[PDB]
């Protein structure tokens, strides 16, 4: 079939119409980072010759060939211990969460650590560590941050982030209420702080629904760790290639480097050896050389997931689309194998109504505007509200300011202004 | 390390050196227990050798070939050898090996090799184009040639027993008209049981040990253990994704054994700048402490370094949330890293801090912005 | 050491030329390293063999070279990127944007040239000294909701004032520094204060 | 020369792709760069070398 690029919509323009939002959705979108790649490292005199003398002498007449591959991997090996330090260890001192978890209604109980598991892990954290999945010189090194020492940093990066809002990483931390914390997220999308207040309870629900949500996928649906998933399969797939190529012959008489020594005599078999340490040194420089370039794309996606952790987690984004889609609320860091999960929190506008508006009143020859929002009519009166959320402030000289008589304003509507 | 970095200064971190590799403790031959000799002699000092349009293929197996007796007889005109070397013979071995007997022009013996071309070869003795074998020819004017017109000429290893039939007039007075005997001998490696193996004798077994093996030709290093591995009757040996060789089965006593590569790894070396201290810490990577101020880190066994339950910054980096340091009377030291000093948020549902004062912090940032623009002349480069 | 990563490049891209240099005293598997050996030893049909070892492996050495130079020229080009938005944002503007122009609030950058990179000088305030003071989401009097315009309600532990979030100045509670939102019912820690109407003593004098 | 980006990214394309084709006119040390003179003027011992 030809595909369908969505649902087609006429927006409902008209010079002097407007829809306004009167109530909302917090979502809690699930956004997955790679940050790290396996350190590997291969010895690369042992994968070319295992151990063979022969070939080990062979080898010399190529120089540092051999040294300058090792050299290129123990270069990517070190900047994964860069990027994943630079993602998490923002925070400069492990903050840590109250005894007593009175947020205002908000329950961050699945994404905090379980004292009760063998790695302090969270429940959403157990969610992603669960649903992601030789002899001749390839080895695998270690991390330098542990799964536990990367979940003290998401920990600490979280007890801050609900304790104390952006400030932790504007300096030290400066406790605040969470329905405080929120009520400042609010007006930094513009939508005046009162909305939250007053619907706390229902934000608050929303906000335990949707990380609930967020288990609920991650519990049924292992496709949702493809990124990181896709990242070790990748870093698996090139290893058992280079594995696989050992069986090669490369035009040499076998492709295991002590049948050639048990059959022929010494100057029969170097014509054979070069061949297999031609192609074996061909091997390693084409596995290094993919490598330097998928630590080039990781390196990426690591300043990207850093860039993330700054903007999003220690602060609050108006860059769109930047911290998920709808106006960026705050954003929780989970870790993942080789990876970082944010739920970003964001406020989406949800239920539309159609209203008559204008730019500018006219009352006694003045032209008033908006001081914030915009004037719309239900059909009847006209009202000043907020551009984010519908509430309806009766049109007055503290609402609205002056700026010179009527006629310059193409679609000024006369209606009184009140004044207190 | 100095000699890693080519360098008489070292800088303080942690240097890839070196590899550490368990050696063989000594050398283990294993061969059939089999004591015939072959019989070569029935062979190269029969009384009459074929006629190359119809050679006869002697079949040789359950004996021990001693191929020094053929490759030292001066009276050998060639003995050109091709997948292996004559050399080595005595120190390999074969399924079976199989010896085809005939008579040919002395011009002709040229014609008796893998992708040879000329009409011996392209009609009644054609060889494999990846043979491997020996060919063996010697003037046998002294005792063929009589002429001797019962000598007859006319896909690989096939009999093709007027019409494309020739003889030859072979008479002492013949040069390139005088005939030659040839021996073919073709060798079954297969990855079979071994039934001709040279005359090297084998050694007993040894189990849980770093050796250098020889099974039947089949030389390696290893630690030898028993194995669970069902190998079929017609399976002597086991194999890696890389092909190496991965279990064996013994010729002597038919049980399987696993062939484990010796202990190995990366020699790290842990360093204080040379211009700081000329003591160093050595991580045998991945390795317990065991084929090797003795401490196992997850990275792997570290020595030199004195384990400390304090935790302090990050200095030297080793892995696994461990790292060492120089320091005080010194040493170098080896700690978990600290993340940072822990602090509980005084939050609660009504308290607020606001600060009430503040710094101007000033911080430098240093950003790369290009590279040296080298330019390399290729031809120059390469050819000078 | 403070400019290591500038240092850093220049030691990659000497390190870079010195291995491709040293890889020509290799002999790649010929009779020598050393291409006039071969050409006064060898005669012509016997020294291109040996000649061809040495182009395969200067070849390899130099395709080896050109393939790391791209990868790391493809790193510095990432930074330099990243060298041109911080000019523009953090320099020709003040950024939003947290950690982006250094820790704490950016005021402004100062660029300084270095060999092969930039600095960046980012000024930022910090606020440093805390106060602890109680505080409530909106006040109740007369029973309707005050929410601040800017700031936030505080305590001393007798009074209440408004003040804004990143430094202390206590202000006095006014209807000039609060807006209405309905009545006291709805919102969760209200608490109750007076709220000053600056017209009241001007029409009562 | 307003679309000098993009017209850059296909000119390195067809750059590189005429590039790898040029290639194949390499001998590379071989008797020739066309493979079927090879396979018409050598037998199989000497062609596969
Ligand atoms: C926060 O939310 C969690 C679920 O997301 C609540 O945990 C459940 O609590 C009840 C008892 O109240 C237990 O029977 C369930 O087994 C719990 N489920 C899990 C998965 O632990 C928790 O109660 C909520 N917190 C508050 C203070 O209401
Ligand atoms: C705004 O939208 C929310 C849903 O997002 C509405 O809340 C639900 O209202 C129904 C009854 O109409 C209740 O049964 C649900 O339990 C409520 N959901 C939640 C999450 O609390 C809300 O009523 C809407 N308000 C307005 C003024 O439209
Ligand atoms: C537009 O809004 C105004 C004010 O909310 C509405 O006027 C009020 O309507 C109610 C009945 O719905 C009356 O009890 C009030 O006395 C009215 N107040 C005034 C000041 O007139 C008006 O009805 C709305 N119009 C529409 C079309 O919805
Ligand atoms: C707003 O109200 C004023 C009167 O208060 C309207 O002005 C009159 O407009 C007509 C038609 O252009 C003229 O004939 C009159 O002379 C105007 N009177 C005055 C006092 O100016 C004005 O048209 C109204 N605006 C809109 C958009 O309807
Ligand atoms: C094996 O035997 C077959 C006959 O059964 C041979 O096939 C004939 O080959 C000649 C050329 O040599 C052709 O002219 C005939 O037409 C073939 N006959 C059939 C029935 O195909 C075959 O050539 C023999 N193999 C060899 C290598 O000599
Ligand atoms: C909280 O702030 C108020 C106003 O700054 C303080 O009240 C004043 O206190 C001084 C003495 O420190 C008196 O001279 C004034 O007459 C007081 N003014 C009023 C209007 O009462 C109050 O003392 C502060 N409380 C605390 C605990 O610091
Ligand atoms: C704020 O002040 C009002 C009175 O001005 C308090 O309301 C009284 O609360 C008590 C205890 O619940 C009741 O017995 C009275 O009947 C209430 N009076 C009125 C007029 O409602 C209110 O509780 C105070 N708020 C807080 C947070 O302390
Ligand atoms: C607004 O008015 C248009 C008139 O065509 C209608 O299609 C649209 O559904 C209305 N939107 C809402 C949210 O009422
Ligand atoms: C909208 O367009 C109509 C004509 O279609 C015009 O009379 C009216 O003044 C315009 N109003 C505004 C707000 O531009
Ligand atoms: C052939 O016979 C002679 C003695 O007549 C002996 O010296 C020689 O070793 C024999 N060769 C073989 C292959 O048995
Ligand atoms: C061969 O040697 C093994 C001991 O290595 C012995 O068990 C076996 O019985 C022997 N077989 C024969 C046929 O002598
Ligand atoms: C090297 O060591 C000497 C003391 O022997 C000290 O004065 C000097 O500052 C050191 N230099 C560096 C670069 O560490
Ligand atoms: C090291 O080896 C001993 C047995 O020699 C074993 O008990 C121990 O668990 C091993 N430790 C590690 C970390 O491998
Ligand atoms: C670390 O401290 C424990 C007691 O807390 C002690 O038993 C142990 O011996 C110490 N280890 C070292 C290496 O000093
Ligand atoms: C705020 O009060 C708590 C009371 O437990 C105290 O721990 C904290 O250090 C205080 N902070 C400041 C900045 O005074
Ligand atoms: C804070 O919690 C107490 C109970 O511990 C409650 O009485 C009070 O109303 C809460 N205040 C706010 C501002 O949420």
């Amino acid at each position: 079939y030809t595909m369908s690029l969505g649902a087609e919509n006429s927006v409902a323009y008209s010079n002097n119409s407007i829809a306004i939002p009167t109530n909302f959705t917090i979502s809690v979108t699930t956004e997955i980072l790679p940050v790290s790649m396996t350190k590997t490292s291969v010895d690369c005199t042992m994968y070319i010759c295992g151990d063979s003398t022969e070939c080990s002498n062979l080898l010399l007449q190529y120089g540092s060939f051999c040294t300058q591959l090792n050299r290129a991997l123990t270069g990517i090996a070190v900047e994964q211990d860069k990027n994943t330090q630079e993602v998490f260890a923002q925070v400069k001192q492990i903050y840590k969460t109250p005894p007593i978890k009175d947020f205002g209604g908000f329950n961050f109980s699945q994404i905090l650590p379980d004292p009760s598991k063998p790695s302090k892990r969270s429940f959403i954290e157990d969610l992603l560590f669960n649903k992601v999945t030789k002899f001749n010189g390839l080895t695998v090194l270690p991390p330098l941050l542990t799964d536990e020492m990367i979940a003290q940093y998401t920990s600490a990066l979280l007890a801050g982030t609900i304790t104390s809002g952006w400030t932790f990483g504007a300096g030290a931390a400066l406790q605040i209420p969470f329905a405080m914390q929120m009520a400042y997220r609010f007006n930094g999308i513009g939508v005046t702080q009162n909305v939250l207040y007053e619907n706390q309870k229902l934000i608050a629900n929303q906000f335990n629904s949707a990380i609930g949500k967020i288990q609920d996928s991650l519990s049924s649906t292992a496709s949702a760790l493809g990124k990181l998933q896709d990242v070790v399969n990748q870093n698996a797939q090139a290893l058992n290639t280079l594995v696989k190529q050992l069986s090669s012959n490369f035009g040499a008489i076998s492709s295991v480097l002590n049948d050639i020594l048990s059959r022929l005599d010494k100057v029969e078999a170097e014509v054979q050896i070069d061949r297999l340490i031609t192609g074996r040194l061909q091997s390693l420089q084409t596995y290094v050389t993919q490598q330097l370039i998928r630590a080039a794309e990781i390196r990426a996606s690591a300043n990207l997931a850093a860039t993330k952790m700054s903007e999003c987690v220690l602060g609050q984004s108006k860059r769109v689309d930047f911290c998920g889609k709808g106006y960026h609320l705050m954003s929780f860091p989970q870790s993942a194998p080789h990876g970082v999960v944010f739920l970003h929190v964001t406020y989406v506008p949800a239920q539309e109504k159609n209203f008559t508006t204008a730019p500018a009143i006219c009352h006694d020859g003045k032209a008033h505007f908006p001081r914030e929002g915009v004037f719309v009519s239900n059909g009847t009166h006209w009202f000043v509200t907020q551009r984010n959320f519908y509430e309806p402030q009766i049109i007055t000289t503290d609402n609205t300011f002056v700026s010179g008589n009527c006629d310059v304003v193409i679609g000024i509507v006369n209606n009184t202004v009140y004044d207190p | 390390t100095k000699c890693t970095l080519k360098s008489f200064t070292v800088e303080k971190g942690i240097y890839q050196t070196s590899n550490f590799r368990v050696q063989p403790t000594e050398s283990i031959v294993r061969f059939p227990n089999i004591t015939n000799l072959c019989p070569f002699g029935e062979v190269f000092n029969a009384t009459r050798f074929a006629s190359v349009y119809a050679w006869n293929r002697k079949r040789i197996s359950n004996c021990v070939a001693d191929y020094s007796v053929l490759y030292n007889s001066a009276s050998f005109s060639t003995f050109k050898c091709y997948g292996v070397s004559p050399t080595k013979l005595n120190d390999l071995c074969f399924t079976n090996v199989y010896a085809d007997s005939f008579v040919i022009r002395g011009d002709e013996v040229r014609q008796i090799a893998p992708g040879q071309t000329g009409k011996i070869a392209d009609y009644n003795y054609k060889l494999p184009d990846d043979f491997t074998g020996c060919v063996i020819a010697w003037n046998s004017n002294n005792l063929d040639s009589k002429g001797n017109y019962n000598y007859l000429y006319r896909k690989p290893f096939e009999r093709d027993i007027y019409f494309p039939l020739q003889s030859y007039g072979f008479q002492p007075t013949n040069v390139g008209y005088q005939p030659y005997r040839v021996v073919v001998l073709s060798f079954e490696l297969l990855h079979a049981p071994a039934t001709v193996c040279g005359p090297k004798k084998s050694t007993n077994l040894v189990k849980n040990k770093c050796v250098n093996f020889n099974f039947n030709g089949l030389t390696g290093t290893g630690v030898l253990t028993e194995s669970n591995k069902k190998f079929l009757p017609f399976q002597q040996f086991g194999r890696d994704i890389a092909d190496t060789t991965d279990a064996v089965r013994d010729p002597q006593t038919l049980e399987i054994l696993d062939i484990t590569p010796c202990s190995f790894g990366g020699v790290s070396v842990i360093t204080p700048g040379t211009n700081t201290s000329n003591q160093v810490a050595v991580l045998y990577q991945d390795v317990n402490c065991t084929e090797v101020n003795v401490f196992q880190t997850r990275a792997g066994c570290l020595i030199g370094a004195e384990h400390v339950n304090n935790s302090y910054e990050c200095d030297i980096p080793i892995g696994a949330g461990i790292c060492a340091s120089y320091q005080t009377s010194q040493s170098i030291i080896a700690y978990t890293m600290s993340l940072g000093a822990e602090n509980s948020v005084a939050y609660s549902n009504n308290s607020i801090a606001i600060p009430t004062n503040f710094t101007i912090s000033v911080t430098t940032e240093i950003l790369p912005v290009s590279m040296t623009k080298t330019s390399v002349d290729c031809t120059m480069y390469i050819c000078g | 050491s403070a400019l290591g990563k500038l240092q850093d490049v220049v030691n990659q891209n000497a390190q870079a030329l010195n291995t491709l240099v040293k890889q020509l005293s290799s002999n790649f598997g010929a009779i020598s390293s050393v291409l006039n050996d071969i050409l006064s030893r060898l005669d012509k049909v016997e020294a291109e063999v040996q000649i061809d070892r040495l182009i395969t492996g200067r070849l390899q050495s130099l395709q080896t070279y050109v393939t790391q130079q791209l990868i790391r020229a493809a790193e510095i080009r990432a930074s330099a990127n990243l060298a041109a938005t911080k000019m523009s944002e953090c320099v020709l503007g003040q950024s939003k944007r947290v950690d982006f122009c250094g820790k704490g609030y950016h005021l402004m950058s100062f660029p300084q040239s270095a060999p092969h990179g930039v600095v960046f000088l980012h000024v930022t305030y910090v606020p440093a000294q805390e106060k602890n003071f109680t505080t409530a989401p909106a006040i109740c009097h007369d029973g309707k909701a005050h929410f601040p315009r800017e700031g936030v309600f505080v305590s001393n532990g007798t009074h209440w004032f408004v003040t804004q979030r990143n430094f202390y100045e206590p202000q006095i509670i006014t209807t000039d520094n609060t807006f209405v939102s309905g009545n006291c019912d709805v919102v969760i820690g209200i608490v109750n204060n007076t709220v000053y109407d600056p017209l009241q003593p001007e029409l009562d004098s």
